[PDB]
């Protein structure tokens, strides 16, 4: 909210994109991230790789 | 049928991922304490590591801002996308008891790995080309490589303590 310099999407990825001409992509598709609250859980493949891998 | 991004999470750290998960869900253990080995410190450690091996200007800021990217990426997901519903009590607890300390610090290394697990899913809805994504995954995998390398003295899942019934009263 406060002390927020716009978005990191155009300060970090500012250089990252200009260095790669990726500007095009991150300008058309900007990063707002309306990220909701979601229980992290865990992908089952990892669980089975560790446990059921033998 | 969506062709979602397929990112291999370090299989060196898969046991650790399942361990962390096992602790929270199966073991009923929570992480209510500020760790000294925190994400930001590991980020800085990695950032300086790439510089100490080869002192450069061009790669210096590159590592620097990519690390800052992981920082902000972690900040936008930590309390929302990288947290279990059972960690809600400890979140409010640590947040209240230490309202001065950042969550990238208090939650230590164990919570760092969660970022890469969810980031691959969210980046599937924001699909750039293979090349830009490749450079991203390149430095991400490079970091994960170093992360797994030092993981023995990096991750301390043993700080997870079993949440007592009286503590569960904040989860119900």
């Amino acid at each position: 909210s406060n002390a927020g310099r716009q978005v990191p999407s155009k300060v970090i990825w500012d250089h990252l994109s200009t260095m790669y001409d990726m500007q095009a992509l991150h300008e058309s598709e900007i990063l707002p991230f309306p990220n909701p609250e979601r229980n992290f859980v865990l992908p089952e493949e990892i669980i089975q790789e560790v446990r059921e891998g033998k | 049928s969506n062709a979602e991004v397929k990112v291999k999470i370090p299989e060196e750290l898969k046991p650790w991922l399942v361990d962390d998960w096992d602790l929270i869900t199966r073991q009923k253990q929570l992480f209510y304490l500020p760790a000294k080995k925190n994400v930001d410190s590991i980020l800085e450690d990695y950032a300086n590591y790439k510089k100490s091996r080869g002192n450069t200007d061009n790669k210096e800021y590159a590592v620097n801002e990519v690390v800052a990217g992981i920082k902000e990426y972690f900040n936008v997901m930590l309390g929302t996308q990288l947290l279990y519903k059972f960690e809600r009590p400890q979140y409010a607890e640590i947040l209240a008891d230490h309202p001065d300390a950042p969550m990238s610090q208090v939650y230590g290394a164990p919570h760092l790995l969660r970022l890469f697990v969810r980031i691959g899913a969210m980046l599937a809805y924001t699909p750039l080309d293979e090349k830009s994504l490749a450079l991203l995954l390149n430095y991400l995998h490079d970091f994960l490589k170093y992360l797994a390398k030092n993981s023995a003295t990096l991750f301390s899942a043993s700080d997870y303590e079993v949440a007592p019934p009286e503590y569960h009263r904040k989860a119900v």
